[PDB]
């Protein structure tokens, strides 16, 4: 569980005209980012709570312009949850930057080499949540090879099945045709049927 | 006449005023039933009778809701 | 804070003395030396009837510095 | 395609904005108070399936909930309803309760079902007992 939203939600939740709201949480970004510069904020732990309230203020109403370093660094670790936060992180906040989307895609390729369906999944859920040129130029090929018939589980194929989808819709010239259709067309006579509903879409 | 129904209007702007104060949602909302009484009074069949506060008070029993 | 300054002196004759000139210091604090402080400010208005609470209010003090001697 | 989904309230705060097109910065905030104009009007004696501009929108009222699907205009009327339903039911099936409150205070865990249920623009999966099943099988682990 996490305690610090409970309590910075509820604060905030029960406040006066706009005047309050804007005190307290201009006084909360001026805490995350005294806790962000320098100390000893090497846990992940931390660095997940203040992503956390960083991402329901940025959903309040307000902007957000920092936090994203410190942020996309969640991506490169084992605790699914660190991922998670990191992946929905980067997904309702987007900015264009060389460096910044240079190394999104390097923790997604990282990612992709792996063999448990929730990391697969969870990359798979980032890419086509967004969707975007640099993603389709370093993952054109890769999709389709997860897709293939390979040993990959049911949720990871229903997963790379929309994904393609998403990526034909935003960059259709980056889409090849080999020789995987005729794996795609009969995956639509697969068993479970999730994978059918996915098939079927793409 | 087009001057009669602007000075009629605003004849029923400063009789609301009177009653529960500035126009607002609320008022309107809290105030139905005093609202439906002041049009049925001050106006019948489109000819907009006497508005004279002393002469709408007898003919007007409803209190309007006030919230400051 | 501290600071520790060593000055050469040139060999001279006498009546310098330095004229001891007071030290000047420049800053700005955000507060008010004179202690005045805000209490509240509330804004009604009976026509539009709007609540005073929904004006947004920014008050914030800047306190500049004049001539700030100390003798030495 | 679903366009984007939106969980709002009977005031008008956006409880879960999920948008599947890139938007503007001014135009999501004006779809959201039109949408919110559009439905807030309308009540139980209505037809759920009301257009607007060149989309139309699947606007379900739960409790003090307006779940809101916007589709093409091509796009099945029905199916997209009951998809709303599902998720309403996935939803309360694993707060055990739906409400304003949960959705605020766990929007992260509201984010993922509704990655997990509705991907890239169409209906990812269509089963309660299937999602709840994979959803705790990825809670447990941390």
């Amino acid at each position: 569980g996490m305690r610090g939203l409970a309590v910075f939600i509820s604060d905030i939740r029960n406040c006066k005209s706009k005047e309050a709201e804007i005190k307290r949480i201009n006084k909360e970004l001026a805490n995350i980012r005294s806790k962000f510069k320098g100390d000893k904020a090497l846990d992940g732990y931390s660095k997940k709570k203040y992503v956390c309230k960083l991402l329901f203020i940025f959903l309040l109403g307000h902007d957000i312009d920092f936090g994203h370093m410190e942020a996309v660094n969640l991506l490169s670790s084992n605790r699914y949850t660190e991922k998670q936060i990191g992946y929905l992180f980067i997904s309702v906040l987007v900015n264009s930057n060389s460096e910044l989307i240079r190394l999104i895609n390097n923790a997604i390729k990282n990612d992709l080499a792996s063999r448990n369906p929730t990391f697969m999944g969870l990359a798979l859920h980032c890419i086509a949540n967004v969707g975007s040129r640099e993603m389709a130029e370093a993952f054109a090929g890769e999709i389709p090879k997860i897709l293939v018939a390979g040993d990959t589980m049911d949720s990871v194929k229903q997963s790379a099945a929309l994904c393609l989808l998403r990526l034909y819709r935003t960059s259709p010239d980056l889409v090849p045709m080999g020789d995987w259709t005729s794996r795609v067309v009969h995956l639509l006579n697969d068993q479970h049927l999730g994978v059918v509903t996915a098939a079927t879409s793409l | 006449n087009a001057a009669m129904v602007f000075e009629f209007l605003y004849k029923m702007c400063d009789v609301m005023a009177a009653y529960f104060g500035k126009i607002s949602e609320e008022n309107i909302k809290n105030n139905f039933v005093l609202i439906y009484e002041l049009l049925d009074e001050i106006l019948d069949f489109g000819y907009p009778q006497n508005s004279e506060t002393g002469a709408l008070k007898t003919f007007i029993t409803q209190q309007g809701i006030k919230s400051q | 804070s501290q600071i520790s300054a060593e000055i050469e002196l040139l060999p001279t004759n006498d009546k310098k003395k330095w004229a001891r000139p007071p030290i000047s210091m420049n800053f700005e604090v955000p507060f008010a030396p004179s202690g005045l402080k805000v209490r509240y400010l509330k804004v009604f208005e009976p026509k539009l009837n709007y609540s005073d609470h929904d004006v947004i209010k920014w008050v914030r003090y800047i306190g500049r510095s004049g001539i700030y001697e100390t003798r030495c | 395609m679903i366009r984007f989904i939106l969980i709002q309230n009977r005031a008008g705060k956006t409880r879960l904005a999920k948008w599947y097109m890139q938007f503007d910065d001014d135009e999501k905030q004006k779809l959201i108070e039109e949408v919110h104009a559009v439905v807030t009007v309308r009540d139980a004696k209505h037809t759920n399936f009301v257009e607007f501009r060149n989309f139309k929108i699947i606007y379900r009222r739960y409790a003090g909930l307006y779940f809101c699907i916007c589709v093409d205009v091509n796009d099945n009327n029905l199916a997209y309803l009951e998809a709303i339903h599902n998720f309403v039911e996935v939803l309360n099936e694993y707060f055990h309760n739906v409400c304003e409150l949960d959705l605020v205070f766990n929007f992260y865990k509201v984010y993922t079902v509704v990655d997990e249920m509705f991907l890239a623009g169409e209906i990812r999966e269509t089963s309660q007992t299937k999602v709840l099943k994979q959803l705790l099988m990825l809670q447990s682990l941390e």
